[PDB]
RNA sequence: UUGGCGGAAAGGCCUUGGGUGCUUGCUGGCGAAUUGCAAUGUCAUUUUGCGUGGGGAUAAAUCAUUUGUAUACGACUUAGA
RNA sequence: GCCCUGAAAAUGGAUGGCGCUCAAGCGUGUUACCUAUACUCUACCGUCAGGGUUGAUAUGAUGCCCUGACGAGUAGGCAGGCGUGGAGGUCAGUGACGAAGCCUAGACCGUAAGGUCGGGUCGAACGGCCUCUAGUGCAGAUCUUGGUGGUAGUAGCAAAUA
RNA sequence: GAAAUUGUUGAAAGGGAAGGGCAUUUGAUCAGACA
């Protein structure tokens, strides 16, 4: 015998979890985030570039639109917390964004069927972007900061 | 903000100017110093040379090469002063000294840059109008430094190639802001001084 | 454009310290263009990234990238607190280091 | 396949050297308390080397744990294996270092088909 | 046999031992570092000229209280000596290994001293009278003196390794990209 | 490519002539997605090595010998196709 | 009140240094800021104290669990443990398919004393546990014995004519 | 066939000592687990 014996062996059984009181409540956006607003994206593929906010999707995430003929932005998924919402408003209220969920981007190249929503919602937003003049070129050019910009004091 | 910061050292403090490139080498920004010999200190004349005879008199007595160097030269007073408020003795603070270049008058191609000046070592913005002040130049020549009239010889001639530069630049800005007076009572015009430009 | 920065340039100062005591815990980072609490309150919980070249070829890439956040303010001329995954080599007082725009609070 | 284990936490990764360890020959590496009058170990004077105290003591949940999440249990035969038949998410089997080869062979059989871990199963294979 | 720690091909390599040689081991080691990795015909003819005083020893670790010559000038030193004594228990265990090299079958004209090793060996004591009815000793320090010569070779080596790396989702699709986009 | 200036560490600056590319000064037409909710997302120059091939160049020093204006030894000063 | 004279010591030198003159000096006031092993909160270790818990079919009642407070220290006292030689019992323990020893900026466990494993070397015995026993743990004692360095290829190997 | 001490080889560092503590970079090396 190299050892002899633990005098004790513990017991293999896991004890069950106590009951958590953390029920989910759904998420409190800023008053800064009402859908419509033109967003500057901060983080991923397309940082720097302006677009437009749709939806606010059940898993905390936004629903935005560049839209893909102006600036190549699908409807995509995007994080709050990673986008500073501008001032400038536009109407989004001809919009069919309640089909859109969370199921709707699912993994599971391009799918064929989502190429023509894209092609049905951003018609009603090319049409309410030809009323305020240089929109268009607007949401095309890329957001960055210059020399001697100061984030702390510029109003977005 | 600037890869090299050009400070002029005319109308300067050697404390306060120091102690100002001093902090901002330890950050990390390359600062060149030129004009060391227009550096002003505060007393008077008098009072200046008997400190650095002071200075000059404290040496190693058993042997008086290896001890406290006097330089002459008026970048090098700087550079004294400056060195002491630098932690010198280790790899950080050696790191620093290599970030700056101190020059009696303004040398080659930092002549052709922006020169800057530190406000809060300025002796004309720190000073109270009657303090007496000596001149660095002055207080090195006094001491032992003999470029005095080389340095003031190539002074002199590097003024006269700037203020010819300076004519062609100041009848080209007058020559812009024609252009830019009739680009005025336009609608592109207008429209600019909507949004405040 | 001729610019694609979408953070602020900051310097690494030190760690926070005493006269004679540092504590490599915390470092101390100078944004440029703040110079007093009240602007560096805007900067609290920005993500911190200092970029740093390597020898080795890690993933493809000889870049390799430390992260960090903002804390705090420290002192009155807008120098802010810092404390990253893994403490700085302090070999980087003074190096140049970047902030960025989120978490963003606009 | 261990039991669920809070993290494991040591409070000091460092060995406790003696003063002086480094310094000659003479003196060991197992540790020794200073004992002397001017002793600036035994002082604690800061920028010297910390000496053990009952305060680095590692939590009694994750005490004698593994990285793996079991505790070394010694074997010499097959009898001493069968002693973790019952306890395969606890203990570990590790293999005495006199143990010969073809003794060996029996014991990791032996382990594989009761679901027991071994720490040390590469140890004098004639791969 | 067990010679020191060797990097080399023991099919094309001749060695030679000498134990308990009565020669200074300070000075033989110098002599023996300054062939260290010569050609063996070079380093024979450089052995030779020591005698004559034409080349010189380079000391260089047992060096102290040694006067200056102008012959090491070539290997960049200013001590040196000429061990003749340390020269030919050297150069008399080249040739030694040189004959073992031929009895095995290879080049004269490629072989180079690889490696060569002098240690301590066990030191044969006398004793010295001094002032005032005192005995100190005036011990030898002999010397343990190895050396392999080695056949030059061409064609070093290629195809190394493999070196696996890591790669994550999102990267690739650009790399992807860029012939996707550009060439 | 033309011409001029610049020696304080010039090694930079100004300028002539055409060639070619871009132009968001203005009006358009297509392309971006799947890198799937953030992971610097690589964009510097530094030396050296190694091959392709477009030009150029075709030496010395040291040891040894010798000298004594030198010299403890090195060094120094000389000489010798 | 401040400043100056009074006010002279021997290596070169000390508001800590640089330096500072509407001070970065002095007197005084208003705030902001820097952070000690101090305070507050939380986790963990140990100690102490107060309690809960022998129901049967499970393993430790010197055990498990709950709660609170506390933690400096020489001379010194006490307690709990680690290690060594030998002895009784036990593991029908390990081993020539390699015991003990030794080497190993290789690994694991313990706050630590130490324990364990892999690899190399090695060749014949050795270990865990429950108890007993002692010629039982070293860095020092101008310690003992033995061995080896720096100094060092150094001092030197120059009386007695060659 | 240990240590002091020494040689060779390999790696690293070195501007009037070296060695140590906390923290991280870099290099080397090791580990863990695939419902």
């Amino acid at each position: 015998s190299a050892q002899k014996a633990p005098k004790w062996y513990p017991s293999e059984d896991v004890a069950a979890l106590k009951k958590t009181r953390k029920a989910a409540r759904p998420q409190k956006l800023r008053a800064s985030l009402v859908p419509g607003t033109v967003l500057i994206l901060l983080a991923g593929r397309f940082r720097g570039k302006r677009v437009v906010y749709l939806k606010h999707l059940e898993d905390n995430t936004l629903l935005i639109s560049g839209p893909f003929k102006v600036n190549g932005v699908p409807l995509r998924r995007v994080n709050a917390r990673y986008v500073i919402a501008t001032s400038t408003k536009v109407s989004v209220e001809g919009v069919n964004v309640e089909k859109f969920n969370v199921e709707y981007f699912a993994k599971e190249e391009i799918k064929a069927e989502r190429v023509e929503d894209q092609k049905v919602v951003d018609k009603a937003l090319i049409a309410e972007i030809k009323k305020t003049p240089l929109l268009k070129q607007y949401l095309s050019a890329s957001f960055s900061l210059k020399n001697g910009d100061k984030p702390h004091m510029l109003k977005f | 903000v600037e890869p090299v910061v050009v400070i002029d050292g005319k109308g300067h403090l050697v404390g306060r100017l120091a102690s100002v490139v001093a902090k901002q080498l330890l950050n990390g920004q390359k600062i060149v110093v030129v004009r060391a010999e227009e550096l002003n200190i505060s007393g008077e004349f008098f009072r200046n040379k008997l400190k650095y005879h002071d200075f000059l008199r404290k040496a190693t007595a058993f042997n008086k090469t290896r001890g406290p160097f006097h330089f002459r030269a008026p970048s090098r007073i700087f550079y004294k002063a400056l060195r002491g408020m630098v932690s010198h003795k280790t790899a950080r603070g050696k790191a620093a000294l290599e970030r700056l270049k101190v020059f009696e008058g303004i040398p080659p191609p930092y002549d052709k840059k922006k020169r800057v000046v530190v406000p809060q070592a300025l002796r004309v913005l720190r000073l109270k109008p009657g303090r007496k002040y000596t001149t660095l130049g002055k207080l090195s020549t006094s001491v032992g430094w003999k470029y005095e009239d080389v340095v003031a010889k190539l002074e002199a001639k590097r003024k006269v190639s700037s203020a010819e530069y300076y004519a062609k630049k100041r009848a080209f800005t007058k020559k812009v802001a024609s252009a830019n007076a009739t680009a005025a009572e336009s609608d592109v015009a207008k429209q600019l001084a909507a949004l405040g430009y | 454009a001729e610019s694609h920065r979408l953070y602020v340039k900051g310097k690494h100062l030190s760690y926070q310290r005493s006269k004679r005591v540092n504590n490599p815990n915390v470092s101390l980072i100078k944004i440029e263009g703040v110079a007093t609490p009240q602007d560096a309150q805007f900067y609290l919980g920005k993500r911190i990234a200092y970029v740093y070249r390597a020898s080795k070829e890690v993933r493809g890439s000889k870049i390799r990238v430390m992260w960090g956040k903002v804390t705090r303010t420290h002192g009155n001329s807008g120098v802010v607190r810092a404390t990253f995954r893994n403490n700085l080599p302090a070999k980087t007082f003074g190096a140049s280091v970047r902030i960025f725009l989120y978490p963003s609070n606009i | 396949a261990s039991l669920p284990h809070p993290k494991i936490v040591k409070k000091h990764t460092k060995k406790f050297k003696r003063h002086h360890s480094d310094r000659y020959h003479r003196v060991a590496e197992n540790w020794r308390k200073q004992k002397g009058i001017d002793s600036v170990v035994r002082r604690r004077f800061r920028g010297n080397i910390s000496q053990p105290k009952i305060g680095y003591g590692s939590n009694k949940k994750t005490k004698f744990l593994s990285p793996s999440g079991h505790k070394t249990f010694l074997v010499a035969n097959v009898k001493d294996l069968e002693t973790l038949t019952m306890h395969t998410k606890t203990y570990a089997a590790e293999i005495a270092h006199n143990i010969s080869a073809k003794n060996r062979v029996v014991i990791l059989a032996r382990a594989k088909a009761l679901g027991i871990k071994v720490t040390n199963p590469k140890g004098r294979l004639a791969l | 046999a067990r010679y020191g720690a060797t990097s080399t091909n023991p099919a094309k390599s001749a060695s030679a031992r000498g134990s308990y040689l009565r020669v200074s081991f300070k000075n033989t080691r110098e002599t023996a570092q300054a062939i260290n990795g010569w050609e063996l015909t070079k380093a024979q003819k450089y052995l030779e000229q020591v005698l004559d005083h034409q080349r010189a020893i380079p000391f260089r670790r047992f060096n102290s209280s040694i006067g200056r010559t102008a012959q090491g000038k070539e290997f960049g030193v200013t001590k040196a000596r000429w061990p003749a004594k340390s020269v030919k228990f050297v150069q008399g265990l080249l040739q030694n290994a040189a004959a073992n090299a031929e009895a095995k079958g290879l080049d004269a004209t490629k072989l180079y001293v690889s490696h060569i090793q002098v240690n301590q060996a066990p030191k044969q004591r006398r004793r010295t009278y001094r002032a005032h009815g005192r005995i100190n000793k005036y011990e030898s320090s002999p010397s343990h003196i190895e050396l392999v010569v080695t056949e030059k070779e061409e064609a070093v080596a290629k195809a190394a390794e493999k070196k696996v790396v890591r790669l994550t989702s999102r990267q690739r699709g650009r790399i992807a990209a860029q012939k996707r986009i550009a060439a």
